[PDB]
């Protein structure tokens, strides 16, 4: 029974926000994971 | 047109001579070199390939 009106944002603001982050140019170090084995003889 | 017409040139020669022999007798101190660091980078806008 209650609604809140949302003020719209300008086109330039949306365009600027879209380019802020979330880009696949820079990588990072990583290592392999180990899986359980449980070997015996 | 006599020896009085050479005072300025004599003074020029004297300036040069005194500067020369005052530099000759000066003792030099070897200054230590500091302020050597990589603080001359460059900026700009990223290219950020789109896709």
């Amino acid at each position: 029974l209650d609604n809140v009106i949302k003020q719209i944002e300008a086109l330039s603001v949306i365009v600027n926000r879209s380019e802020k982050a979330d880009d696949a140019q820079i990588l990072g170090p990583n290592t392999y994971k180990q899986l359980l084995e449980h070997l015996f003889s | 047109m006599a020896s009085t017409t050479r005072l300025v040139n004599d003074r020029k020669q004297l300036e040069q001579q005194v500067k020369d022999d005052a530099r000759i007798l000066a003792d030099a101190r070897g200054l230590n070199i500091t302020t050597v660091a990589n603080d001359s980078a460059t900026g700009g806008q990223a290219i950020r390939n789109v896709g």
